[PDB]
């Protein structure tokens, strides 16, 4: 399961996995906002490539 | 490692080779309350000195 995969990647950079399980919804919201910002900067800017 | 269930009983194992052990307080660590983890499960954590020492 995907949150268990994210918990052991957090463990790979030296954070304990309870930090992820206790902040799971904040972390998923920050990810969804960052994807939306990538999409806006590609959808209106014309020198990126 | 990871908590796994064989259908009836809960164990802890390493991720790349299957070798199930009893969940004790040397296998695990405590942090926080049971209401902030999505998907937590009710089970017992055995204390490894209560049969060997009650002197
Ligand atoms: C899941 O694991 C438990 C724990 O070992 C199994 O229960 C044991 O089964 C053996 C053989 O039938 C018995 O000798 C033990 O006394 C049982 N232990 C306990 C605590 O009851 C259980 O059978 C396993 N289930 C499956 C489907 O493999
Ligand atoms: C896991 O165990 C806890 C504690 O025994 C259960 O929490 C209780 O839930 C009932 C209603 O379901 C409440 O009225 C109690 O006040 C709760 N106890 C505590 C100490 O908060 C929980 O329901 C169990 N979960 C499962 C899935 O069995
Ligand atoms: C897994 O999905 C079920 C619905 O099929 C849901 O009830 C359960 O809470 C989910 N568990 C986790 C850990 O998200």
């Amino acid at each position: 399961p995907f949150a268990m995969q994210m918990a052991y990647r957090f463990n790979g950079i030296g954070v304990t996995q309870n930090v992820l399980y206790e902040n799971q919804k904040l972390i998923a919201n920050q990810f969804n906002s960052a994807i939306g910002k990538i999409q806006d900067s590609l959808s209106s800017t014309a020198s990126a490539l | 490692g990871v908590f796994v269930s064989n259908g009836t009983h809960w164990f802890v194992t390493q991720r790349n080779f299957y070798e199930p052990q009893i969940i004790t307080t040397d296998n695990t660590f405590v942090s926080g309350n049971c209401d902030v983890v999505i998907g937590i499960v009710n089970n017992t954590v055995y204390d490894p000195l209560q049969p060997e020492l009650d002197s």
